RNA sequence: AUUUUACCAAUUAAGAAGAAUAUUAUAAUAAUGGGUGUCUUAUAUUUUAAAUAAAUAUUUAAAUUCCGUGUAGUAAAUUUAUUAUUUGUAUUAUUUAUAUAAUAGGUGUAUUAUAUUUAAAUUUUAAAUUUGUUGUUUUAUAUUUAGAUACAUAUUUAUAGAUUAAUAUAUUUAAAUAAUAUUUUAAAAUUUAUUGAAUAAAUAUAGUAAGAUUAUUUUAGUUGAAUUAAUAAAUAAAUAUUUAUUUUUCUUUGU
């Protein structure tokens, strides 16, 4: 007769995969199809005071990582449409192109807002009789 | 609510909980719905109808209240179901605020109605104001096109 | 469909007295009309497939 | 829990309960003491022609002129079945009859005396009765209107002969 | 336009008036209980 | 909350064990089964 | 004088209105709790409160933050609106029975290996688990019928670098802008209520125990390796899918 209906499923995050921790520790660099995902180099360690004296050890260079964390964090990134093979991964942080299509479609073509990076660029000067209660 | 409160009380009362035709026909019986009248609260502190005869002069030849046209005009209707209305001296008409709110509201639980505010179409067409979902004014077809048509768009 | 036959099924079952008003009536597609002529059947006779009434 | 995955519709209660229809109709029929509303509106709509016709006044409404006990009052209707077999061929001091249920001993009484001319009642013996049940050819329970039997004593026998 | 369904059978008057329409239903639900050229039943659970 | 059948016609049809009781109960001795014989009613009375 | 050895064989046309205002979505116009076999009155027929709910929302940035559980008016009464029995069987699709039964009087053998008729010759059934791959564990009477979801694809309008921690710098070649989903049955009692241990909800969730997962006749690589927590060291190996290097040589060689 009649029970619990079910309902339109609601789709995940676009950028759900993509994770802030990698956004800080690592960064992509190199030409599309060599990159590298790139940590800066050294050991981390918190010593009592008196350790590590002499500064000109401690060297601020760029190592890549490990190429199967490479390859695990990427297919993080590939999981998103993934039935199409002719769609490049995404990427560890946002660029222009991606920021641009995420309005560009034609179902934003009405809108004034959210164009051309509204949420990126810093606000407008607010009136001089601005108040609220 | 009430469905199962006559049904428990019934089992207390007359039913063995058998097999046999009285429980048979109980238990299919009681499903029925008994009349729902909303009864507004009476006020045994307060009588409106007694305060007709309040804050009124009298004429000392025939010892009976005076006829005040103002009395008369400024006096506020309070309703109630078998005095259907009744004028009472503003001063007093603040004690009876809630019959107010009673007789404003449609005299039918909400839940009943609640089919109204549950779609735009009704929500933009229907009045909710202390609780009563009357329908307000709506143009016919007819009236409608005439108007566009004079209007010429 | 376009050309529906009184022995075809569209949204209903097989009923004998519904499916078939003469069984001995075959009908036919012909010039995209329902044309009904007389059920034959083939018999065997000298040597080739004669067709004879069905019903008798 | 995962509330987003279901649409807005009252899920059916289980158990689902019956429908209020008595479908009993043996000797322990019972009578549903509970008023529903469909019976006071067709009431009222038989009474004054609810909602064409404007209310009578509470007066005529209250009044021995109301319409409906207006006609009953000035033409009754009362179902008086005489059995044949109690009084055919038979000099019987003990006819029985056949009344609707709203009728007492001393309605039957004038009821027979004003209507028939039947004045010399001795005594009349109630007895209440289910209505007759039966089955027709495709199964269907049908019971037919209850009947409340009355024996009536007379200080002469009756009889009403059967020429054969 | 139909004002009542077509499966609703008709109980009224012939001029319209609905003035003996409970009147005409409880004639026609003592016809369905006891029709009156009610033949000779055949089932084995007889009236009488 | 079981229900008593005493004696039911089967899967493949009635048998002679119930069309006994159906010519001299009436019915079927469940009472569950509703008597029908507009066939045979319609076979003599018609 | 009566007088035919023992054993060995078979599911097929279906006779009947015993199939339909039939099942499931679909209607954006109604709605005070439906109860017919009903039917006097109501000191006895009252449910309301500013929150996420029968009202359900067009993005991928940044940003609080010890797995970032996240996107804003597109129009201001504007046309995403909770619709329903007939002025089309409402239309358009989809699905559907489990009553009814004559069938053959003998092909292999007759001191005992298991269908193919010249006599023999062959075997103990399958699917899962056991990695010390069994002789361990568990299931299967048969007939018919239900039974489990990663898009093998991209034609002319057309336009696509990076990089600093940051302020910055920009003398290097491309591209088919598309997202939605992702086994099944189960391994557990806490939950939210109701009625006097039962009742009704929870595909809620178990680092996840265990099993089942429907489609022959096919066309190319390894059969016991790898194993360094953590400052500037050429490189982990197997299995599988796609994909690339025709250089010498006396023959050979899966990089
Ligand atoms: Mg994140
Ligand atoms: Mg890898
Ligand atoms: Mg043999
Ligand atoms: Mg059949
Ligand atoms: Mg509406
Ligand atoms: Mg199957
Ligand atoms: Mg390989």
């Amino acid at each position: 007769r009649k029970a619990r209906r079910v309902q339109l499923q609601p789709t995940e995050y676009l950028a759900q995969h993509r994770m802030q921790v990698w956004q800080l520790r690592f960064k992509e660099m190199g030409p599309p199809f060599s990159r590298v995902w790139v940590a800066l180099g050294g050991k981390m360690r918190r010593r009592r005071v008196g350790r590590q004296v002499d500064v000109k050890d401690m060297r601020y260079y760029w190592r890549p990582i490990e190429p199967q964390y490479q390859r695990l964090y990427m297919s993080r990134l590939r999981i998103r449409d993934h039935s199409n093979k002719l769609r490049q991964p995404m990427r560890l942080r946002a660029t222009n192109a991606d920021i641009g299509s995420g309005s560009s479609s034609i179902e934003w073509e009405r809108a004034s807002n959210r164009k051309y990076g509204a949420m990126l660029a810093p606000p407008k000067r607010q009136d001089f009789e601005f108040r609220v209660v | 609510m009430f469905r199962v409160t006559g049904l428990q009380l019934k089992n207390p009362v007359v039913f063995k909980q058998g097999q046999g035709m009285f429980s048979h026909q109980l238990k299919r019986l009681l499903q029925k719905k008994s009349i729902h009248r909303y009864n507004w609260d009476p006020l045994p502190m307060y009588d409106p109808r007694k305060l007709v005869h309040a804050s009124r002069h009298m004429d000392v030849e025939t010892w009976r209240e005076v006829p005040d046209p103002h009395w008369d005009e400024r006096s506020y209707l309070v309703p109630d179901q078998m005095f259907y209305n009744i004028p009472v001296p503003p001063e007093y008409k603040d004690a009876y605020w809630w019959r107010e709110l009673q007789a404003r509201r449609v005299q039918c639980p909400v839940e009943w109605v609640s089919h109204r505010m549950y779609n735009k179409g009704d929500r933009q067409r229907y009045d909710f104001q202390d609780l009563a979902f009357r329908k307000k004014f709506e143009f016919s077809y007819e009236e409608v096109v005439k108007n566009a048509k004079d209007m010429r768009s | 469909p376009r050309i529906l036959l009184d022995r075809s099924l569209w949204k209903s079952l097989w009923i004998t007295k519904l499916q078939l008003p003469d069984i001995n009536r075959w009908e036919r597609v012909v010039n995209s009309r329902r044309v009904t002529e007389d059920r034959y059947a083939f018999v065997e006779e000298e040597g080739v497939m004669h067709k004879v009434n069905w019903g008798l | 829990w995962r509330t987003w995955e279901y649409q807005h519709t009252r899920p059916d209660p289980r158990p689902f309960p019956d429908p209020p229809v008595n479908d009993y109709f043996g000797r322990s029929r019972i009578w549903n003491p509970i008023a529903c509303k469909l019976g006071y509106v067709r009431k009222k709509a038989d009474e004054w022609g609810w909602p064409n016709k404007p209310p009578p006044p509470t007066g005529l409404r209250y009044s021995q002129e109301f319409f409906p006990f207006f006609f009953e009052r000035y033409f009754p209707d009362a179902e008086v079945r005489l059995l044949l077999d109690s009084v055919l061929n038979n000099e019987t001091k003990r006819p029985v009859f056949q009344i609707p249920c709203s009728m007492s001993k001393v309605e039957l009484v004038n009821y027979l005396k004003n209507i028939y001319g039947i004045d010399n009642v001795v005594r009349v013996e109630v007895r209440n009765r289910r209505g007759r049940r039966y089955k027709n050819e495709v199964g269907e329970i049908k019971m037919m209107d209850d009947y409340k039997v009355a024996v009536v004593e007379l200080d002469t026998p009756v009889s009403v002969e059967l020429k054969q | 336009q139909r004002k009542l369904p077509k499966h609703f059978p008709v109980v009224q008057a012939s001029d319209g008036s609905s003035l003996l329409r409970e009147e005409t239903i409880a004639c026609m639900e003592r016809e369905r209980r006891l029709p009156h050229n009610m033949g000779k039943l055949y089932s084995y659970h007889r009236p009488y | 909350p079981t229900l008593y059948l005493y004696r039911f016609p089967g899967p493949h049809g009635p048998g002679p064990y119930t069309m006994k009781y159906w010519w001299t109960l009436g019915c079927f001795p469940t009472g569950m089964e509703v008597p029908f014989r507009l066939h045979e009613f319609l076979s003599t009375y018609q």
